């Protein structure tokens, strides 16, 4: 079961025969050497990825797959807050429901249908054998079972310790194996005392066993459009990304413009930032939060552009109670925060910290 | 009752000043005016700002970060007042400082101090104050 | 047994060990009920004051309400809201005076009305419960004014507006019997009945003089609105009972709280709220002690409990503390609340046996006034 | 200390004590304790012109005097030398002898908050 | 021997006997002198508070001033006025917040200015004298703002108006050196010098870092504006003296309050106002006692006296009570004021010998701050 | 000598030969059967008195001489408040300075000058004997001495027990001979706890030995002009009685409209009231005080005319701090005060109380 299934998923993850022209695999955009994000330069920089056709750009930044297997399946909790799911807007329930979508997405891998997917699985004698042993004879001749089986293998593969190793410096410190530097510990202190702990921690209180620096909620933090990414996406200058409201089933206007709180793990190495890749620097992503609290002229200026942040793409449902903390992060706390975030880098991406 | 003696944390009564979590509490334990250990009493407004302290828990000998939070918008409760200062630093290290009315982020801009809750937000240590 | 703070420490330890999560938030007070008890703290004339909302069964403070200078608290008998008439000043105890009435939700304790009273019209006096009063339907709050002359203010709680001041004779206290009607007690030894409209000279009627100029009627008579029973001790523990349930005053027979031998041995009532009346039981509770005749505001250590119809003594409780005020829950097997201004502690007693059951301490600076809702 | 229920015993030797003979019907705080004096208001507070009376026995001269008390107003309660005596104190319907009332009327600037009380004599009693 | 109350009984009995008439009126407080002392009661975070004006020589309360929530008192060294930055809410502790400065006439105690601070900019904290400060010429008041970032507010007492906020770095406390200049203590362990023109940002210079990260400097340094002497103890009694008299920060030799031995046997400062500085005597007074390293806000029973120039201990006094706060008159043969929060009593000691002379009890609910004018 | 001087003044007091047409003595206006005030009717009722010429009316009501001898001479105390003197405006320093004034006042006894006065004294053989025995031979030949000696005699007579006997029920009650009725006792309690005591008691605190129910100060209580009296006196529709300001040597505009607080002794029998005799009934004078305190419309209506009290004759320097007590007298406290002020009637005038309402 677990072992072979995930090994099957490991094969598929790197196989471009699941893209129309056979030019891309999950690995192309979710590059294991880049914490499962997209190193490839496009029209919009690294803000969005380019599909298999060599021309179609997405409208959202490719997130890491690291730690994604810790996110609960999509649900409304008893306080009425939506939590969990996959994609920035939560529209997939879980990893398995998410896995099939890039395959058939025309701006991504662009297979026409589950059948063409199954045909490709059939050309590979190794898939014949691998799939049959886990799901039974003739699985690949049925495009439905073939596609679900693939998706399940991918999901299993993402749930292996290899995607969520908890071997960051932060994990070592919480095991008492290492200490934080002064600046890092200042960072952690600031992070858990300032508004960050209100969205980027699993729990309200108590100690989380496998912290992934996200409560899995949806929040509109009031980000502007990324002009060039939106340009390259071709979705139009009229378009509004409504975030969670775009998940089918969600009708509630209060969800407009809300996006899933990303895990902050590996954040230091999966630039650029936010759902649209608008901020290239992590320092910027952190500064953005000062727009709600600081009264200083500079707090309204994105330091990457020299210009005003931009009005929010969605100027409704902003999480003001959380963002308007009444306190401003000075340079020092921002430094400390960057320091602390860098400690959430998995061991194997420690060399990338440059 | 020797106020200068090292503080001896207990895990058996949250309304007493030597309760383990109140190790850097300043004011009034909310549990005495109609809140609880980690909830604000009615009519008050829970601040988002906090100060923190690593408090030692006698029971499991584990050290826990307590991110104290003020319930604001009422006159001080006058009940179960306490002041402890484990790890407490002066106001220029505000994250560990406890004279500050940590009412920021409270709804309605409430800034008056009523009482303090003591929830746990981490199992960690500090350089200046470890067990 | 296990105190409340010990029970809480155990439960938090169990949540910690179990990885139990929970959102820090604003509590709701539990639903008002018969054993809810409010203690108001006039704080010996401080400019700001506190009311403690107490679960009398657990002996737990379930909430608090802030007030200004010598507020008059009221508690709607049905438990739907609470209110006070309060007074603040722009610079603590100096500057522009604003009298106002707040109505509060009894579980969030949030104010749901804040009604300015024009021309700073409240009577500033050591707290008498019956100087501000709810009509029976909870729609109007009546407040006494002393200056420039005795008068009564009508506040519409439902429309959240002040209505008008009523001109009254030289009379005191306000016992509503109806949505438009109240009694006052007059200098001449009668009751005045005041029936009022939105405009017009109120209909003012006096009963006959029901006590001589030298029997002194205390500032804290018990009034049960649901019963229409006004229970009015004199300095000697002589108790006048007036029945106002017909809408007019019928004088009940006088009873003596104390025996002649007790009176000959210096027993007299004394304290603040010296008398309590249990409606369902038709029982009068009087704070009494041995005292000189002009020590009538001092605490007392004893409660006499007497049948209101016959004046037969049912109990003399030895309270065991310096009690200034008493009151009772209005449920069966009531609690007898015994408030020490000095100890700042509400002692909560079994009203049947008089035994102390539990107490709530740290109730302000100078707590004086106990109020319960009659919800049955 | 005192048996609070015992008959009040006047003295004429300490004005800050609750048994000072002129305080036989005082309610509140002695002004002498917050910067006033026996018959003056502390700085910053406002002198009421209302009063209430009592006949207070003066054990110095065997004479009973009328003491028409007067509040100093417009400050929070001083919190010093609190006292409450009620010799001849009558209920609120005989306000000329009733002492729970905040007797701050006539105070300048409409001051009506209670700070403390002074104990001047205004006549001989009969 | 004869108490102030007794002597008063006697002069009244005399006036009565002689038939001497006197007009009841509002007293003026005795002119400010060096022995006048102010005790501020932050009342354990009560929404309103009291300041006591005390004649230190007679141990007599000569007046009082009402304040709001955690107000910051300031006292003009020349005795010509007092002031505070205060905070009220339109409904006791809830609703619209007003921060304001009042300036008071120090004999009638009447407010002479009431200056609104826009945007509720005061830092709400347990009272630190040096969180609000008079510039030397008494014409400006500077107050600290924490939120949303450290800032300092400039209030013109002469034009009775607020001017503007100064943007400062990550620093705390405000020690005015001149009409346009103040120093602050910075998280990086430096002092920031702040010079504000009429407009522009201020010009901000930093001293060198003068203490490591793990040396903790107390929230209540002594500062003598007229000496320019900032005296800053750390938790171990290590005392930083900084001379700001030249306009720029000169660091004096660092001194030790407790012996290396004492520190080994658990001697550490502790209290609120742990340190006093007598300008003419150039002398540091420190509340210390034997205590765990993190019981630094507890009452202390002893005071050490040391030469500011050298560190030589001059006296060690067993205060005889739990003392939270000390300060000294700035006259010759000073009083040493030892305020007990727990006792709500100011103990007035001879600073030379440490003997207790007299005391003033009933100073509010949790008095903490002693101010004195330096009038010499 | 102090018996003889007084006895010589007793003679002058009742002697009409000290008025021009010989119709008028002090006793005419200061009538001993009416507590030394003027029973006679003039063009303005009893508000103001008619002179010896049969035509001239004064502009102020004739005050009792009872207890006048207890008033200190006029002076300014340390708090800058003027106190004492004689006349409603304190313009006489003392009784002796006042006494010669009615004599020469063309609106009163109207003698032309001191010499006409001396010439009259000389005509009477008993005066020659009486005066010469007290002041020496030839005293009556010197008009200055004769006049001053008469003033002195008149002052002394007014200082005798007969003018200030302290034998009122109030006096009797303060001795312990008797008690107040319940109304009187309540009246008394009100009088000393309410604002009256701030002006109508000798002292601010302690006990007066010979209480005459005035602190001898000057207060503008904001009374209107008495129109009929002001017509009768002929001073003009534009005339302002300035009170104390009219005393020569008082220049302070803050003294305009302030009048000497009268002694309330015999107030019950010496209506009408105030300096211009404007209110007829004792009750009314008391009711006037509610205009500063009551919020009832009637508080502003003079019950004797059914019309507003009127604009103050002098609208500035009103004793507002004392008058705006914040507490209105109900009719029970008004009845009480009437009964209490009736106790201030001298023994010999008690029978006069009978007619005036009751007693
Ligand atoms: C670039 C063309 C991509 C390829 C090829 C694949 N993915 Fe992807 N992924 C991409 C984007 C732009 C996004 C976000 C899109 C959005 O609408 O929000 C994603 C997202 C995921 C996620 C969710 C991660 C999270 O929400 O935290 C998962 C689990 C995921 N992708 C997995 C995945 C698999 C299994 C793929 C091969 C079939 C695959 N991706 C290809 C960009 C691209
Ligand atoms: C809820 C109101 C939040 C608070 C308060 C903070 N963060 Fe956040 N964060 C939040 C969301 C919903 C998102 C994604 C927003 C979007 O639409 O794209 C984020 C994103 C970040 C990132 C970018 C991570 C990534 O792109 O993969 C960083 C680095 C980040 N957040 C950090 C951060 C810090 C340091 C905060 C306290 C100052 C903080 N956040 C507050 C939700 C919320
Ligand atoms: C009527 C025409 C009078 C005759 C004759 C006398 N007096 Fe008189 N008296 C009269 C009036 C109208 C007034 C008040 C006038 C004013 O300007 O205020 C007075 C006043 C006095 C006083 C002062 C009393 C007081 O102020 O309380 C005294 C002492 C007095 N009068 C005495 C007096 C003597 C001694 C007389 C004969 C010489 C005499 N009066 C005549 C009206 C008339
Ligand atoms: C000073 C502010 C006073 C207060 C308070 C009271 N009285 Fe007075 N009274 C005062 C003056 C200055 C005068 C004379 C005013 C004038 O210009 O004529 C009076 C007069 C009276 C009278 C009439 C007496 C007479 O005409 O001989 C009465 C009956 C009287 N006053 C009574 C009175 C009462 C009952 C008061 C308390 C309600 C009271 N006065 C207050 C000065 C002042
Ligand atoms: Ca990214
Ligand atoms: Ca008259
Ligand atoms: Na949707
Ligand atoms: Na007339
Ligand atoms: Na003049």
């Amino acid at each position: 079961a677990d072992d072979a299934l995930a090994a099957l998923g490991a094969q598929l993850f790197v196989d471009p025969a699941l893209s129309r022209n056979a030019t891309q695999s999950c690995a192309t955009c979710h590059d294991p050497a880049r914490a499962f994000t997209d190193p490839r330069e496009g029209k919009a920089g690294l803000a969005v990825s380019v599909g298999d056709d060599g021309q179609s750009h997405g409208d959202r930044n490719t997130p890491t797959l690291g730690y994604a297997a810790l996110v609960p399946a999509f649900h409304r909790d008893a306080n009425g807050k939506y939590k969990g799911g996959q994609f920035w807007d939560g529209r997939a329930d879980d990893l398995k429901q998410q896995a099939g979508q890039p395959m058939l997405n025309p701006v991504e891998m662009a297979m026409p249908d589950r059948a063409a997917v199954a045909a490709r699985l059939r050309d590979d004698p190794a898939y014949r054998t691998g799939f049959e042993a886990l799901f039974g004879k003739g699985v690949l001749d049925d495009p439905e079972r073939a596609f679900d089986a693939a998706a399940e293998a991918l999901a299993a593969y993402q749930a292996t310790g290899e995607f969520s190793p908890f071997d960051s410096k932060y994990d070592r410190v919480m095991r008492g194996e290492e200490k934080f530097t002064p600046l890092e510990e200042f960072g952690y202190t600031v992070f858990i005392t300032w508004n960050c702990r209100l969205c980027h921690m699993q729990r309200k209180q108590g100690v989380a066993e496998r912290e992934t620096f996200t409560n899995f909620e949806y929040h509109n933090i009031g980000l502007p459009v990324n002009e060039t990414a939106r340009e390259a996406s071709g979705l139009g200058a009229d378009h509004v990304d409504h975030g969670l409201l775009a998940r089918p089933g969600i009708e509630d206007p209060a969800q407009s413009g809300r996006f899933k709180v990303p895990s902050l793990r590996n954040v230091a190495v999966t630039g650029p930032y936010m759902h649209n890749g608008v901020f290239t620097d992590l320092r910027t992503a952190i500064l953005f939060y000062n727009k709600y609290t600081s009264r200083r002229p500079e707090a309204k200026i994105n330091p990457e552009t020299g210009a005003p942040w931009g009005e929010p793409e969605v100027a409704r449902n902003l999480s003001l109670a959380e963002l308007q903390s009444g306190l401003m992060l000075d340079d020092g706390r921002v430094d400390a925060l960057v320091a602390f975030l860098e400690t959430l880098t998995d061991r194997r991406y420690e060399p990338l910290l440059e | 009752t020797d106020p200068r003696a090292k503080w001896v944390p207990q895990d058996n009564d949250i309304q007493a000043c030597d309760y383990w979590r109140h190790c850097s509490i300043d004011g009034n334990i909310c549990d005495c005016s109609g809140g609880s250990l980690t909830n604000c009493p009615p009519g008050t407004k829970l601040a988002t700002a906090s100060w923190v302290a690593s408090c030692y828990n006698p029971t499991d000998g584990q050290s826990y970060l307590i991110a104290y939070r003020d319930c604001c918008g009422y006159n001080v409760s006058g009940r179960c007042p306490c002041l402890n200062t484990e790890g407490e630093l002066p106001v220029y290290r505000p994250e560990f400082a406890n004279d500050i009315i940590w009412c920021f982020g409270a709804e309605d801009d409430a800034m008056t101090y009523h009482c303090t809750i003591s929830p746990i937000v981490g199992k960690a240590s500090h350089h200046h104050h470890h067990h | 047994q296990e105190t409340q703070g010990q029970a809480a420490a155990r439960a938090a330890a169990a949540d910690l060990a179990a990885g139990q999560d929970d959102e820090p938030r604003i509590l709701e007070a539990p639903a008002p009920d018969a054993r809810r008890v409010y203690v108001n703290d006039p704080a010996h004339f401080a400019a700001v004051t506190q009311q403690f909302v107490i679960d009398g069964e657990a002996g737990r403070v379930i909430g608090m309400i802030d007030g200004g200078f010598l507020p008059n608290p009221v508690v709607a008998d049905d438990g739907s809201f609470i209110a006070h008439a309060s007074t603040v000043f722009s610079r603590i105890a100096r500057g522009e005076r604003t009298d106002y009435v707040e109505v509060f939700d009894p579980v969030t304790l949030l104010p749901t009305a804040d009604i300015e009273l024009p021309d700073a019209p409240r009577f500033l006096v050591g707290t008498y419960p019956w100087m501000t009063s709810l009509t029976p339907d909870g729609k109007t709050l009546l407040f006494y004014q002393f200056s420039p002359a005795p008068a009564v203010g009508v506040v519409d709680l439902e429309g959240k507006a002040f209505k008008r001041m009523l001109d009254v004779p030289d009379c005191y206290h306000i016992f509503p019997t109806a949505p438009d009607t109240f009694f006052m007690h007059c200098r001449d030894g009668s009751l005045a009945k005041v029936a009022f409209g939105t405009e017009g000279t109120p209909e003012i009627t006096h009963t006959e003089v029901f006590h001589p100029e030298d029997e002194f009627l205390i500032n804290h008579p018990a009034y049960s609105q649901k019963a229409g029973r006004l229970v009015w001790p004199t300095y000697t523990g002589k108790i006048h009972q007036i029945d106002l349930s017909s809408g007019d005053a019928k004088f009940l027979p006088a009873v003596e709280a104390l025996t002649e031998a007790e009176r000959a041995d210096g027993w007299r009532p004394g304290g603040w709220q010296q008398v309590a009346y249990h409606r369902a039981l038709d029982r009068i509770y009087l704070l009494v002690d041995q005292r000189d005749e002009w020590r009538h505001k001092t605490a007392s250590r004893f409660v006499v409990v007497l049948d209101a119809k016959t004046g037969e003594r049912l109990a003399k409780f030895e309270m065991g503390h310096e009690i200034d005020s008493i009151n009772v829950s209005q449920d069966e097997k009531p609690l007898l609340y015994a408030l020490s201004t000095g100890d700042k502690t509400l002692y909560i007693h079994d009203a049947e046996s008089g035994e102390e059951l539990r107490s709530v301490n740290q109730l302000g600076h100078g707590p004086q006034v106990i109020t319960t809702a009659d919800m049955g």
